[PDB]
């Protein structure tokens, strides 16, 4: 199964998304 | 309201202690 | 250090913020 | 740009399997 680092990054890689968008 | 990037931030740091898991 | 149900329950509240983002 | 309603998705997903750890 997906190991907590492996989680960690996908909820990283989803924060620089999030992180684009405009208020 | 929180800035998309305020909540960024805060996804971020949950991250940090996710990667502190078994 | 944090509970993976601790965290879970942060990262579900947040995904609630993100979601109503306009 | 992914939409915020899909962002929230996945991060949903990602929290239950957080939680199944
Ligand atoms: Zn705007
Ligand atoms: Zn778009």
């Amino acid at each position: 199964t997906a190991s907590p680092r492996a989680l960690a990054d996908k909820l990283k890689q989803l924060a620089y998304k999030v992180k684009r968008l405009s208020s | 309201t929180a800035s998309p990037r305020a909540l960024a931030d805060e996804l971020e740091q949950l991250a940090y202690e996710v990667e502190r898991l078994s």
